């Protein structure tokens, strides 16, 4: 079956949040769907190699290490979690 | 005298044959090729390394190469390769 | 009654929300999410909890800084709006794409 | 040979004694350099494959580094593989702006 | 003196360092200065950061580091902001830094 | 009765005393100190391998260390941690 | 005489140097300011002719990558002119300027 | 003594033949001494890396090698010249 509506669970109000820590003050009303899809390719290269290391390693179970170390595959290191 | 530098010049070649017979290659463009495989070669070895460290093992098998094939390479890069590898390898083990 | 004008509330969110270190996005939106576009990587995946924090933590530090270089790249074009065709310079120039 | 054995080109004893002097790991199996050996020789003909498709498109029967660039940055995922490498003497992809264009 | 940090004068263990370097396959042979050397680094960036974190605590009212106090700590100071600039701190959000063009006149 | 995990927090607590003798450090904070220790370390040994593999040597020593330290560190930390890494090795080999 | 309108030769040597693949600093000013530099970490030091060729295919290949972003920015303010301010909002954006 | 006055070597149309390449149209009159100072900034942190590598092999003489492996160290892996 194919998953879907779901991504929307990112919604408007939250998105907001964020950019106000980044220091936005006025949001154009297209940026809620664009910023999903770019939370969404984010996800996907790191699950990605997540679920790549969590099969090397014969599990069924991601681990915080698999995320901490494809965060590092992509220069993302992450503090705080392991490693 | 003389002094010895390996480099993958020859195998190249060999391979250029393989996909355009009729085409050669000038020598600053053997330099990049050269480095080109070097580079591959130091970052699926890297990953491969990682990947027997995180998961406690002293040895670099096959299937390290593998992972770290599909770490490093994108989508339909990746797909060929695992199977040229995988293929290679079958070849190999079914020639002893 | 009373109201506000427009830009002193958002000003005073940016004050707010860069006093505090906790996620902005709500924790179960987010897992199911993870979850979603995991499952289609593979199917029936278990995840730590602190696999999703992970994920969740370095997510919003990446749109929070995606929103800095887009907000330079608005104020770059005497605009005091982010548009979608700030974050896409961004993410251009930082070779993401 | 072990390239025989494997039907490569490539040389996987070369390759199987740089894993082991490169300080990887302890020990390296008997099926990692096939392998290895087998993707560096896969991605090679990839871009050797569309490199001399450039020297063609371009007229010439030797490919030099310009070709080796064109071919990389016209495919996707090569120009993602090496999108933070520089090819010596390789130029740049003609590419001008719109609104720079004369209307 | 028994331990190999005494005969250093370091907190941090050489003994443990010079273990992790050879467990890690960096190179066939681990010298006997290295793990000295670096298990002295290894202290003095952790003194560096600590140091700058204790402050931010205190300057915050508090008795305990925690990550935002790291995070301060390290993104007001150039060079470890540089140090860790591909670095995320888990829980310790930003700087506090609005653009002037967004002040009201 | 769990699996044994090591850490640097005993260190970690140690300097941080001799250095804020009242000030503490919450569980994230000190997890953000180790993967700091962990991540610098991999950093400065990676670069150590890389200086002896480029020199054709089998052994990494101090002075691969300090090498390391010198390309990884940003000018004023470099200088420092230098200083107090040799001042480390000079003791070790005396005593 | 003869003119062509503001604009018509910049676009010809967009295309012409877009074509080509030599370098555009000329050697010598270049290896002069690359010996310059490495004086001021050592002194009395040589260069193999291939490592300061090096050094300036890197230096130019990144000063024409900075270029096209650059480019993009004045773009992003609806000019045509790159500035100063260009420039450093791409680096901040790299990451090399804070 | 001080060492000054090669920077200016980079000249005005060498900075434009490369800002061509890049496609840019054109020029402000601010762009060129800009250029300079990025430039110096570049070489500064390449060749100061590259001199580390020289000074650890204990050599005189800075090769293409020393420069290859610092530009990787910098994230500018180039290709051609000993990679």
């Amino acid at each position: 079956k194919v998953l879907r509506d779901n991504i929307q669970g990112i919604t408007k109000p939250a998105i907001r949040r964020l950019a106000r820590r980044g220091g936005v003050k006025r949001i154009s009303g297209l940026i809620y769907e664009e910023t999903r899809g770019v939370l969404k390719v984010f996800l996907e290269n790191v699950i990605r190699d997540a679920v790549t290391y969590t099969e090397h390693a014969k599990r069924k179970t991601v681990t915080a290490m698999d995320v901490v170390y494809a965060l590092k595959r992509q220069g993302r290191t992450l503090y705080g979690f392991g490693g | 005298r003389k002094t010895r530098k390996e480099s993958y010049a020859i195998y190249v070649y060999k391979v250029l044959k393989q996909v355009h017979p009729d085409t050669g290659i000038s020598s600053k463009a053997m330099s990049i090729m050269n480095s080109f495989v070097n580079d591959v070669f130091e970052r699926i070895a890297g990953e491969a390394s990682r990947l027997a460290h995180y998961n406690k093992r002293s040895t670099i098998t096959s299937r390290e190469i593998q992972t770290a094939v599909r770490l490093l390479l994108p989508g339909e890069l990746a797909k060929h390769a695992v199977s040229e590898g995988t293929k290679a390898v079958t070849k190999y083990t079914s020639a002893k | 009654p009373h109201r506000y004008r427009p830009g002193t509330v958002a000003l005073r969110e940016i004050r707010r929300y860069q006093k505090s270190t906790e996620l902005l996005i709500r924790k179960l939106p987010f897992q199911r999410l993870v979850r979603e576009i995991a499952q289609d990587f593979k199917t029936d995946l278990r995840f730590q909890s602190s696999a999703v924090m992970a994920l969740q933590e370095a997510s919003e530090a990446y749109l929070v800084a995606l929103f800095e270089d887009t907000n330079l790249c608005a104020i770059h074009a005497k605009r005091v709006t982010i548009m979608p065709k700030d974050i896409q310079l961004a993410r251009r120039i930082r070779g993401e794409r | 040979t072990r390239s025989s054995r494997a039907g490569l080109q490539f040389p996987v004893g070369r390759v199987h004694r740089l894993l082991r002097k490169g300080n990887y790991a302890e020990r390296v199996g008997a099926g990692a350099p096939v392998y290895l050996a087998a993707v560096l020789e896969y991605l090679t003909a990839e871009i050797l494959e569309l490199a001399g498709n450039a020297a063609r498109d371009n007229k010439k029967t030797r490919i030099i580094p310009r070709h080796l660039q064109l071919a990389v940055r016209n495919d996707e995922e090569l120009n993602k593989l090496l999108g933070r490498v520089t090819i010596a003497q390789g130029g740049v992809l003609p590419n001008i702006q719109s609104v720079l264009l004369p209307k």
